[PDB]
Parts: structure tokens; C-alpha cells; sequence
């Protein structure tokens, strides 16, 4: 048990992590642009139904209600798929740093069970 | 020249030559089942790949069913059972059996016949990165289903957890796994690489690979390494601030997923109410069928 | 695990036939795969993790669970033809071992005595709908004192005769130029590799000498190509560039040489584009230049 | 046919609740990004980060280095 050995080991294990976080986060932001543009593609089509309801109500049917609903539902699920990908990306970044943190914390615990590790 | 016969021998080339002469591998035939084994898609990203996970991180379960494991699953455990045992689930049990025996009976080969019984092992099977995956799922406040990363195939989601697989199938599978360990005399069931034991040096055996002869010795002092412990503590802090932000981002996308899962549900509810409203001729009732405008920075 | 049978029979056998990915290859030399595998009809090599299998059933179960689809490391070069991944043997122990076991089947002088810790593995891949497919690699000592910019180099047999070996060599010298270091392949080269290196040496030399116009010196050639003066002078002797005519040394670019120069210029050989190399040389400290503990 | 009227009473209440859930999600989302932005400032302004790198034992924090905030198109 050696603090300089655990430090050397932890440094190498997290060396490419800052590069990985950029690669992951910028892949999230690239999908948030894709998500936002797909939001307009249904927030507009959602505005068509609501304007018709704001004036006439729900009992009257919009001229193309069946047509827009299929286009809204299609555009919404595409946004769902795009959001899930952002979660997966964000979770791996969390998973990576959390796992290294847990390994380091186990080493710090073992260094403290011997006399080798100084207090904070 | 041509047609001078003084033993002109022809050679066909199952072993090629290229132009000293140079031997050349012949063209490689293709494999028929390739399309059955290699199924999926890898999307190229705009920027160059950054990656540092190991093969172990990307393989899932340690155990892999062989042909004999396959016949035993179909023709014994799943022959006419009301409850069927998934291949992925069969490996989850065996993967836990191997890990348990490796920890409790590391010197099994000394006395293979005395391998632990299933009842003797069941306590240790219970205590058996599942914990970290669940801890993260709570910290994200997802609290739904499984924690999904890039290292997870979607087919592992339909697999039962280990603690219940012990009760349903544990005794039947372990008795079969136990016999395999007995046949191999407590050694490893499947082919392993041949490694040199630490502190020993082997030179004759051709199958010994990847020797590691370096050795680190402790410093001749009992003093505390103040310097390398401050910097270890400093790095531990920066990894904690690291995890705090990564957690927030994973929280942010999780609520962003709940929000859209709501929108997709609110939509499917508004259209069902409208189709229901027109069948009953009920008027008014449009407050919750249209989006209103509130404050958002 | 120290779990090894002492009464296990150790007999040297080459593998009958390997199936790496979609292609069926025949090994040329011995490689210390597990002894049980050495007596099997077919050996299955995963095309992403390089994992070895004797049971087709396990290979099936492995693929269904394996999520990796490219060399476990950073992408440091990508054009529309190939990609290059940089892999540390100390970080990717299992993978680099699987690569070395695989490589040893087709390299006669490659050694597996020590572990893969001291090496950097530069792997050339061909991207696909399934992912990046390894076609060849070259290993490199982390900090070679001998100035070797390539330890072992190999193009996998099922991707032979497609210009890959010339891309490996070119990339190896591209790294040397970015490193501001001169380099030479490790001395024992296979017959196939020595041919490929002499082609690269003669091609890049005639191209440099013709377009140079101005008087050049041996040391300046080395600075532009990261070739050693020894490799340069030997290539000048393989050609007849170097003449001593009337009391002085001169460089002679005859017509037969300029014919190959023009054939080279018209041909559309695949080349390495230095601007698509996004890569800073690894910096190792004294503790990192050791075996892991 | 009263079952069809009860389905209407059930779906309305379910839509009462999902709208309330949507607002809560919208509301917690706005807090997180500010928290993300604030934590970027508290932590990044031995000197190792995920922004710069960890191996310091041998330039400033521009708003272009707020990689966590810049992962949301809303910011």
C-alpha cells in the first residue's frame, strides 16, 4: 500500500476521461439542436389544433385533425428517441466518473486502514 | 521458349508465391453465418472517437453457454417446464457460481470432491457493478427500470434479477454446474491462457505468455508520505466535483425525458378525450385540451 | 487465478483454421493460445475484441452480449478510406494480448515473452455499417531508445493486396514527423514487410529528390522524411541515385527513375493525409514507463 | 353506456395529473441548468479538472469551456 502508487494508478485510469466528457457532452448538445428543431415541427402543428379549439371548441373537428395528429404523434416520438440518446450519453459520462471515484475511494479506504495515508 | 520436355513440373498453389521468393497467403473465403453473428449498426460521430473502456466493460456476463450447456437447458430445465429459463439468465447463475467458488474455495483443485454444496453456497450467492448501477439510478432520481449506458445491450433488460433466479432455478442449475467443476478436477471449465506464477520463473513451457517480472519495493521508512497524500486528496476532490456536474447533466436529461414522455401522454389523452367528447356530445371542457402560457426564463 | 493443471499435456500445435469476423484464415506460425484450443477444427476470433473461441455456441453467446464495435481507444486519424486508433497496452491489457496472440499466428519473429505493458498499438480500421474493422496494425515501444518507430507490423491476411501495408508504414513515419524524431522499423522484418518498406523508401525518395530542385543534404532528407541516414543511403544504393563522377559526390535521377516517378504521379495510390491526423504524442512520466503494479 | 361516461371522467382526471407532472418537470429543469451553471463557476474559477486535465504534477476559464452548460441548446 503506497499513496504514490495509488496516485500513479488513478492518474492513468482517468487520463482520457476529460477528453471523453467533451466527446460525450458535445454529442448531447448536437442532439439538443436536433431535438429543438423537431420541437418546432410539432409545436407549430400543435398550434393549429389549439387555435381551432380556442375559437370553436372540441366538439367541432379541425379540417385536417386526423392528418395533423398523425404528423404530431410521428414528430413527438422522434423527439422521444432523440431524448433517450441524450440520456444514454449523459448516463455513461456519469457512470465513467462515478466508477473511477468509487475505485479511488476504496483505495483511500485501504490506505487509511494501514498507516500510510495522511488525514485531510 | 516452349515445349522442351525435360521434367517440366506444374505446381498448383494452395500455398502461393509472389513475384528470394516470398510466400503469400491465399485469398480468404467468407463465412456463411457472418450475417447471423454480426448484427447491428455503429453510427459514425462528427468528431473523432474518444474511448477508454476495456473489453471486460463491453462483454456483459462472464459466462458463455457451450453446446453441452445448450442441450442441458433445452432437454432438461426447459423441456416441459411451466417457467422457462433464458440463456442470458442461465449464464447469470453460472457467472455467480464461478465467482462464489473462486472466493470461498480458491484451492478447490486440492480436493475437488469436497466442493461446497448448493445449500452451503446459497448464503454467499446472496451477498454477491450491480450496486453502483442501482446507486446511480437513485441519485439521478430516475427510479425506473434499469440504468442504461452505452455498454448495455437492449436484450439484457428482459432478464430476471439474480436474487430471484436462485430461488426458481438455482438448485437445478448448480447441480449441473457442480458436475462440470468436478470433471475438470476443480480447475477452470473453459480454456485459459497459461501464465507464469508470481515469483516463479518458467522458460521451457512454450504456452507461458505475457510474463510480468517487474517488482516494486516499499521505501525503507515508516514515515507518512505527506506530499503524495495531499495530492491524492486533491485529486479525490476534483473527481468529486467532476461527479457532481455529471450527475446534474444526467438529472437534466432525465427530467427532459419525463417532460416529453408527459407530452406524448398528454397528447394521447387529449385525442382520446376529444374522440370521447364527441361521442357523448359534451360541450365546454377545453381548458386542459390546449396549452396555456406561463413564465419561463 | 493460479488455477492451472500441472499434469496438462503441453504439445506445440498450430491452429487448424481461424475464422476472424467474416473471413477464414489459415495460421502460419505457432501462437500460445490455450492448449485445449490447439486441437480444434475451427477457432473463432471476434472481429472487434479479438476474443478467441473453440465453441461456436460460446462465440454466439459472446456476440449477443458484446457491445464494443471498434478498437478500445481514441480515434486519431480518419479519412473516408481507413481510420487509426491509438491503444495503450497497459490500459487495454486483454485486448492488446488478444491482438498479440492473433498477430503471432502470422508474424514469425514477434515475441510474447513479456506482457503488453511497454507497447503502444496503432491499429488501422475500415469503418462499416457494423463498425470499425481491424485490417492491420503496428506496435511501437513507448519510448524507443534505439529510435525504432515500428516494433512489429502486420496486415491481416484476409486484407492483403489492397495497399494497406503501405498505409501502415506511411502512418508510422507520419507519427515520427509529428514527433520530430527520426525512426526505422525494428531490425528483423519478414520477407513481405521488407518488400513493402523498400517500396515506401524508394517511392518517397524519388518524389522528394525530383520536386526539391535545390541542392539537398543527407541530414535534410532525414529531417523531411524522418527516415534515418542509414535507410536513406541504402535506398540511394538500391537505386543508382548516388554516383561519384569526376572527383565529387552527386545525386543522379535518371530517366528510368523518372518513369517510375511519373507512373507514381498518375496512379491514384491511397495516401495518409497529415491534416486528418488529430494526435499529440503521448507524454509518459518515469512511473508510467514501468509495468503495472 | 355509463362505462363510456366513466372513462371520460377517468381520462379527464388522468389528464389533470399529467399536466401537473409536466409543469413540475418544466420547473425542475429550469433549476438544474442554473445549478449546473453555478457549479461550473464554483468549481472551475494542484490545478486539475475535467476542463484542463488531471496530470498536473509535471489558459483561463472562458465561458467557451463551460462544457456542461454548452451541452444544452437552451443555454
Amino acid at each position: 500500500m503506497d499513496p504514490s502508487l495509488v496516485l500513479e494508478q488513478t492518474i492513468q485510469d482517468v487520463s482520457n476521461l476529460p477528453s471523453e466528457f467533451r466527446y460525450l457532452l458535445e454529442e448531447i448538445g448536437s442532439n439538443d439542436l436536433k431535438l429543438i428543431e423537431e420541437k418546432k415541427k410539432y409545436e407549430q402543428k400543435e398550434s393549429q389544433i389549439h387555435k381551432f379549439i380556442r375559437q370553436q371548441g372540441s366538439i367541432p373537428k379541425h379540417p385536417q385533425e386526423d392528418g395533423l395528429d398523425k404528423e404530431i404523434k410521428e414528430s413527438l416520438l422522434k423527439c422521444q428517441s432523440l431524448q433517450r440518446e441524450k440520456c444514454v450519453l449523459a448516463n455513461t459520462a456519469l457512470f465513467l466518473i462515478a466508477r473511477h471515484l468509487n475505485k479511488l475511494e476504496k483505495n483511500i479506504a485501504l490506505l487509511e486502514e494501514d498507516g500510510v495515508l495522511a488525514p485531510v | 521458349r516452349k515445349i522442351s520436355v525435360k521434367q517440366h513440373l506444374k505446381i498448383y498453389l494452395p500455398n502461393d508465391l509472389k513475384h528470394d521468393y516470398i510466400p503469400t497467403p491465399d485469398a480468404s473465403m467468407t463465412w456463411n453465418e457472418y450475417d447471423k453473428f454480426y448484427t447491428g449498426s455503429f453510427q459514425e460521430t462528427t468528431s473523432y472517437i474518444k474511448f477508454s473502456a476495456t473489453v471486460e466493460d463491453c462483454c456483459g456476463t462472464n459466462y458463455n453457454m457451450d453446446e453441452r450447456d445448450e442441450t442441458f437447458l433445452n432437454e432438461q430445465v426447459n423441456k416441459g417446464s411451466s417457467d422457462i429459463l433464458t440463456e442470458d439468465e442461465f449464464e447469470i447463475l453460472c457467472s455467480s457460481f464461478e465467482h462464489a467458488i473462486h472466493e470461498r474455495q480458491p484451492f478447490l483443485s486440492m480436493d475437488p470432491e469436497s466442493i461446497l454444496s448448493f445449500e452451503e453456497l446459497k448464503p454467499t450467492l446472496i451477498k454477491s457493478d450491480f450496486n453502483l448501477r442501482n446507486q446511480l439510478n437513485h441519485e439521478i432520481n430516475s427510479h425506473k427500470t434499469h440504468f442504461i449506458t452505452q455498454f448495455d445491450p437492449v436484450s439484457q433488460m428482459n432478464t430476471r434479477p439474480l436474487i430471484q433466479l436462485i430461488e426458481k432455478f438455482g438448485s437445478k442449475i448448480y447441480d449441473y454446474w457442480r458436475e462440470r467443476k468436478i470433471e475438470v478436477n476443480g480447475y477452470e471449465i473453459f480454456p485459459q491462457l497459461k501464465f507464469e506464477r508470481p515469483g516463479e520463473k518458467e522458460e521451457i513451457d512454450p504456452y507461458v505468455c505475457f510474463r510480468r517480472r517487474e517488482v516494486r519495493h516499499p521505501r525503507k521508512t515508516r514515515r507518512i508520505d505527506i506530499l503524495n497524500s495531499q495530492r491524492l486528496r486533491a485529486l479525490h476532490q476534483e473527481l468529486k466535483n467532476a461527479k457532481d456536474l455529471a450527475l446534474l447533466v444526467a438529472k437534466r436529461e432525465n427530467v427532459s425525458l419525463n417532460w416529453i414522455n408527459d407530452e406524448l401522454k398528454i397528447f394521447d389523452q387529449r385525442v382520446k378525450i376529444k374522440n370521447l367528447k364527441r361521442s357523448l356530445n359534451i360541450s365546454g371542457e377545453d381548458d386542459d385540451l390546449i396549452n396555456h402560457k406561463r413564465k419561463r426564463p | 487465478s493460479m488455477t492451472q493443471n500441472p499434469h496438462e499435456v503441453a504439445r506445440v500445435r498450430n491452429l487448424n483454421r481461424i475464422i476472424m469476423g467474416k473471413y477464414e484464415i489459415e495460421p502460419w506460425y505457432f501462437s500460445p493460445y490455450p492448449i485445449e484450443l490447439t486441437d480444434e477444427d475451427f477457432i473463432y476470433i471476434d472481429d472487434f475484441t479479438l476474443q478467441y473461441f473453440g465453441s461456436k455456441k460460446q462465440y454466439e453467446r459472446y456476440r449477443k452480449k458484446c457491445t464494443l464495435r471498434h478498437p478500445p481507444g481514441n480515434e486519431i486519424y480518419r479519412d473516408d478510406y481507413v481510420s487509426f486508433f491509438e491503444i495503450d497496452g497497459r490500459k487495454q491489457r486483454t485486448w492488446c494480448r488478444n491482438l498479440c496472440l492473433l498477430s503471432k499466428l502470422f508474424l514469425d519473429h514477434k515475441t510474447l515473452y513479456y506482457d503488453v505493458d511497454p507497447f503502444l498499438f496503432y491499429c488501422m480500421t475500415r469503418r462499416d455499417e457494423l463498425g470499425h474493422h481491424l485490417v492491420g496494425y503496428f506496435s511501437k515501444e513507448k519510448e524507443s531508445a534505439d529510435g525504432y518507430n515500428v516494433a512489429c507490423i502486420l496486415t491481416l491476411p484476409q486484407y492483403q493486396r489492397m495497399g494497406y501495408g503501405k498505409l501502415l508504414i506511411e502512418f508510422s513515419y507520419e507519427l515520427s514527423k509529428k514527433e520530430n524524431k527520426v525512426g526505422s522499423p525494428e531490425k528483423p522484418l519478414s520477407d513481405l514487410g521488407l518488400l513493402s518498406y523498400r517500396a515506401y523508401w524508394s517511392d518517397t525518395l524519388i518524389t522528394l529528390l525530383v520536386e526539391h530542385q535545390k541542392e539537398i543534404t543527407i541530414d535534410e532528407i532525414s529531417s523531411m522524411t524522418s527516415m534515418t541516414t542509414t535507410d536513406i543511403l541504402h535506398t540511394a544504393k538500391t537505386l543508382n541515385i548516388l554516383r561519384y563522377y569526376k572527383g565529387q559526390h552527386i545525386i543522379f535521377l535518371n530517366e528510368d527513375i523518372l518513369d517510375r516517378y511519373n507512373r507514381l504521379k498518375a496512379k491514384k495510390r491511397r495516401t495518409i493525409d497529415p491534416n486528418r491526423l488529430i494526435w499529440k504524442p503521448p507524454v509518459f512520466t518515469a512511473s508510467q514507463l514501468r509495468f503495472a503494479w | 353506456m355509463t362505462d363510456e361516461l366513466k372513462s371520460y371522467e377517468a381520462l379527464k382526471a388522468e389528464l389533470k395529473k399529467s399536466l401537473q407532472d409536466r409543469r413540475e418537470q418544466e420547473d425542475t429543469f429550469d433549476n438544474l441548468q442554473q445549478e449546473i451553471y453555478d457549479k461550473e463557476t464554483e468549481y472551475f474559477s494542484y490545478s486539475g479538472n475535467i476542463i484542463k486535465g488531471f496530470d498536473t504534477f509535471s489558459s483561463a476559464f472562458n465561458n467557451n469551456d463551460r462544457i456542461f452548460s454548452l451541452s444544452s441548446a437552451t443555454y
